[PDB]
């Protein structure tokens, strides 16, 4: 979630 | 009784009849299996998926490429793809039509003979011949000599020929292809912050690679410009809608092909191996090979690849020796065009290896009647 | 005048000095400000859910508390090293170095990789290390005191994910802990009553046929709950990411493919030396289960059913009681080793000029 | 007042003292350099490795052979190898030890000049000299007449000699010793399924061919009986623990040696060039050479090469001429034994190339004295 | 990886 | 290759 895209 | 052909490359199967200027089936070569069990009744819920269906509903199906680096790995998936190609896209029964195949050089004789055996014992084909994915590109170009460099999604090889006489001792092959490039792209994106680890995300990264990725002459100068200014930062949207920005990675990716030291491999680049191969031949034919070298297959549609290769080969070779690259726009289907031309030719008919020959001599015949 | 050690982790944080076998202090990074061991009610943040950082201001508050309350030093020049995942985005370490060089001097830090840190800690020069933290895990090979940097592997399923799956299982059973609290109690019960299944089918048959394996655990409020198959199931959700919702091969197959991607002449030296690090690796029955899984995967992929030469494999996994602080011990050893020369570090100077680019001196 | 010898082969190198009957320090002539930049600090890492160290730890180091087909191309690596073999394996100062070198018959005069200049300047030795591997391989057996066929790692050749007088108009040279052989073995293994492209894989293939492959007599009959009967398929283990089977490659490799057409050349086999060299010679020495024909070199250790060689040479040669090919054991060290014998001979001392001659007439003196 | 040995 | 011309 905190990868600016995926996860 | 018109013949057909089906180039089953590691990226996508190109299948089409002969005597045509372009193929019909251009469909991706992937097999998807549902991650979950599924409970719906009467609405699809098939136990497998192949072709564009996988790429469409990829967010759930775990994907698998049956063939890797040109060698087959899952014969069941391969024959499933062949069935889907022959009975759904082409809508034809191979029992009344031959089937020309394609394969990369220096591949397992076991793999080739197993392919022939399954094609003969499962589809009841009347004849079945194989060939290289480079002489076909040469035929499509319409020449009779020169060196040919293919960079398919699975492999990357180069082969010289002069007046139709090949030179096996000069052939060169490497396992570098678009998959390693996509892996390196995912790694450098994670370095940026964007994470891509699944198969659908791998396909998205491959689409990004096909869309925006180039090369340059001065890699160090490009790196300096990208680190100083932001004129190279390009944007791309995703199905979710959250746009993203990418910088020097677009051109840092192919540096793996031009510098395998990035990914870890120790072999040299395409320019060095091409120079070595050319040097393995005789000078009287090197003089011409330098003057006409053709590119084919995917992984070479990048913009500017011609200038980089030209500069590299010119710096590696003497100056007085003129050099000219041949990179037309119709390269992704050059092997198919060559296969169609060869199937439409007349003499090639006598070379077709039929069913009775295989039945009486076994698969070992393929290693003699063919290249 | 010796440097300090600080391996800022996902949910925990351990600190000591340049030379100390056991960490002097360790406390959860949970969060006037309550940052520190005061957690024993204000807001709960848990900033570092993974190797990434989100609330950099709360992280700064936590570091201030650690340096002023747990520690009594506020220097500018005293070297202090750090830790981070292998492929942690550059922005995280950039912001970390920026804050630690602006709010404080700390001339010279030289952040490093928990893999090679734990490797130093064990006092080795070759082998593969599999760190299993709370929010992320990674795998790093090494041969003859050399790093590959191209076969390193990351995997974002461990700790927190297994805890969430255990919560979902207890919900399926009926017991619910929807409150933000009780997360620590579930973590405690997990680390207390959990173990990998050497034979998954055997454990399933046992749980389905016998009343044993069912335990009764108390809670701080006073009530009691019952735990069953979840005990031996959560290590499976760790082993089977598809169960959690991620598309990955797992752990044993992951390390197997990572090693096979290397050169044959190294493979052996990797099967003979395998170390672990992180509290998540302390699940009972994990090492032998992983060894058996590796043996089966080899038997399947390579020999295809030829057990005539399987005994000639010579796999030797490694485990110790100090994997909980292997990264800390390695950081301390490396700090004590490099405390002499300041060139290898990144002094407070040469920062405004090309500080960010100086951070590229570590990873080419 | 003693001596010293150092045979520098394309693949290997063997150095030591004279007088003895066997070499002292033999090791591969290679240089390994680390490719994976970035190492764990504190433990320390060297810049380059040589000798058995590289072959022991090579999964991370890329290897380079400073010699190709008998010619030198990396003078820095050659100097490093000389330093390693003169200071570590022997631990002897060469300033008070006259050394001896070796070199294929036909090689660049510039290469020989650079070799002698290096040995004279960068080592400050009292004297030195060069020779031909053929003459030393012959001195090993002691016989003075006949023809000698040498085949090292990257270069091979044949040379006749009669009563000490050599026939330079009959010497023959070729570049098929073990390198194109290893390349063709890699190619056939890829054809079988196993891939070998790196340098460590190249050393693995070198070892597997040294241990398993062997030449045959009837190539076609052997290929037929191998394709029909699976009695020749032999297994070999790898450092990791795997096992790989090999069949007709063991015949195809020596067959490639005999038929360069498989490699892409037009030259003829060793037998044809040997018969041609003997033909250019007079008739009496032709007869005297048909009897005493010796084979040496590491490549010569293929089981069953003498019988096949004599069969071919007899089939292509006239009758009434007994052809007794000879190939004694420990022949790959025959060059070293010949060099040691030559250095031990008192007369040969007068032929030493001292330092005054080099300082006066430069390195070109090597030619006049040779 | 899919060469029954190396790669 | 190392003959300054051919090979
Ligand atoms: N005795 C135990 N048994 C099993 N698991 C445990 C035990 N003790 C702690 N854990 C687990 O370990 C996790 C804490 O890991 P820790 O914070 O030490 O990793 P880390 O060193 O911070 O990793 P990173 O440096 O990558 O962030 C907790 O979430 C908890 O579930
Ligand atoms: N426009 C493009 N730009 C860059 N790369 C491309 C482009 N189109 C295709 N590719 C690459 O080419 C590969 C397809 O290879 P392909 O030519 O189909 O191999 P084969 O000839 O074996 O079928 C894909 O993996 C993709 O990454
Ligand atoms: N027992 C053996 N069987 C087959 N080949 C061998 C054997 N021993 C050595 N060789 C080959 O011989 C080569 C060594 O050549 P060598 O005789 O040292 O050349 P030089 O005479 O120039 O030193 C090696 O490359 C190796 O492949
Ligand atoms: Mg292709
Ligand atoms: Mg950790
Ligand atoms: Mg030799």
């Amino acid at each position: 979630p905190a990868w600016l895209a995926t996860c | 009784t018109t013949a057909l052909v089906c180039d089953n490359g590691s990226g996508l199967v190109k299948a089409g009849f002969a005597g045509d200027d372009a193929p019909r089936a251009v469909f991706p070569s992937i097999v998807g299996r549902p991650r979950h069990q599924g409970v719906m009744v009467g609405m699809g819920q098939k136990d497998s998926y192949v072709g564009d269906e996988a790429q469409s509903k990829r967010g759930i199906l775990t994907l698998k490429y049956p063939i890797e680096h040109g060698i087959i790995t899952n014969w069941d998936d391969m024959e499933k793809i062949w069935h889907h190609t022959f009975y759904n896209e082409l809508r034809v029964a191979p029992e009344e039509h031959p089937t020309l195949l394609t394969e990369a050089p220096l591949n397992p004789k076991a793999n080739r003979e197993k392919m022939t055996q399954i094609m003969f014992e499962t589809f009841n084909v009347p004849a079945m011949y194989v060939a290289i994915q480079a002489v076909l590109s040469l035929y499509a170009s319409g020449r009779t000599t020169g060196i040919v460099l293919d960079s398919g999604d699975g492999v990357t090889h180069n082969v010289p020929i002069y007046e139709g006489y090949a030179l096996p001792h000069a052939i060169m092959r490497l396992d570098l292809a678009g998959r390693d490039l996509t892996d390196y792209l995912m790694k450098i994106l994670t370095e940026r912050g964007y994470s891509f680890v699944t198969t659908a995300e791998r396909e998205i990264v491959r689409d990004i690679k096909e869309k925006l990725c180039y090369v340059a002459l001065d890699f160090e100068n490009e790196m300096a410009t990208a680190a100083s200014s932001s004129s190279l930062e390009k944007s791309y949207e995703l199905p979710d809608g959250q746009v993203i920005t990418i910088g020097n990675e677009r051109f840092r990716c192919p540096e793996t092909l031009f510098q395998p030291s990035f990914i870890g491999m120790e072999s040299a680049g395409i320019h060095e191996t091409t120079y070595n191969s050319i040097m393995k031949c005789d000078i009287d034919i090197r003089k011409d090979l330098y003057a006409n070298n053709v590119m084919s297959g995917g992984t070479t549609m990048y913009p500017g690849i011609a200038d980089r290769m030209q500069k590299e080969i010119t710096a590696l070779a003497p100056s007085t020796m003129k050099i000219k690259i041949i990179a037309p726009p119709e390269r992704k289907y050059s092997v198919w065009i060559g296969g169609s031309i060869l199937a439409s030719l007349s003499t090639f008919q006598q070379m077709w290896i039929t069913k009775q020959e295989y039945d009486e001599a076994g698969p070992s015949i393929v290693h003699r009647k063919c290249f | 005048s010796a440097p300090i050690v600080l391996d800022n982790g996902t949910g925990f944080v351990k600190v000591g000095y340049a030379k100390d076998n056991f960490p002097r202090f360790q406390f959860p990074s949970i969060v006037d400000v309550m940052v520190g061991d005061e957690a024993e009610l204000l807001q709960v943040k848990y900033p570092m859910e993974n190797g990434i950082i989100r609330d950099f201001e709360e992280m700064n508050q936590l570091w201030d508390y650690t340096f002023f309350e747990k520690l009594k030093i506020d220097p500018r020049g005293r070297k202090i090293l750090l830790t981070e995942p292998p492929m942690n985005p550059v922005a995280n370490r950039e912001k970390m170095c920026e804050t630690m060089f602006e709010r404080y001097g700390f001339g010279g830090v030289y952040v490093a990789i928990q893999a090679v840190l734990s490797l130093y800690a064990q006092g080795l020069s070759s082998g593969v290390v599999v760190d299993s933290g709370d929010g992320v895990t990674h795998i790093v090979p090494v041969y003859e005191s050399v790093v590959l940097n191209h076969l390193v592997g990351r995997l974002d399923v461990a700790g927190r994910d297994a805890t969430r799956y255990l919560i979902s299982l207890l919900l399926r059973k009926g017991y619910a802990f929807n409150r933000t609290a009780d997360f620590e109690t579930v973590r405690e019960m997990k680390e207390k009553l959990c173990y990998v299944s050497y034979d998954l089918e055997l454990d399933h048959k046992l749980s389905e046929e016998t009343t044993v394996l069912m335990r009764n655990y108390t809670l701080p409020d006073g009530r009691v709950i019952k735990v069953g198959s979840e005990r031996y199931e959560c290590p499976e959700c760790l082993f089977q990411p598809h169960l959690v919702g991620s598309e990955q091969p797992g752990l044993s197959e992951f390390i197997f493919d990572t090693i096979q991607a290397a050169d044959v002449d190294i493979r052996k030296y990797l099967y003979r030396a395998i170390v672990l690090s992180g509290g998540s690796s302390m699940y009972a029955g994990l090492p032998s289960r992983l060894e058996k899984e590796i043996k089966q995967l080899w038997f399947e992929r390579v020999l295809h059913g030829d057990p005539a030469r399987l005994p000639n494999f010579k796999v030797k996994i490694e485990d110790a009681p100090r994997r909980r602080h292997a990264v800390f011990i390695g950081g301390a050893v490396l700090a004590d080793i490099m405390a002499q020369n300041d060139h290898m570090w990144v002094s407070k100077a040469e920062w405004e000029e090309y500080g960010v680019r100086a951070l590229d001196k570590l990873g080419p």
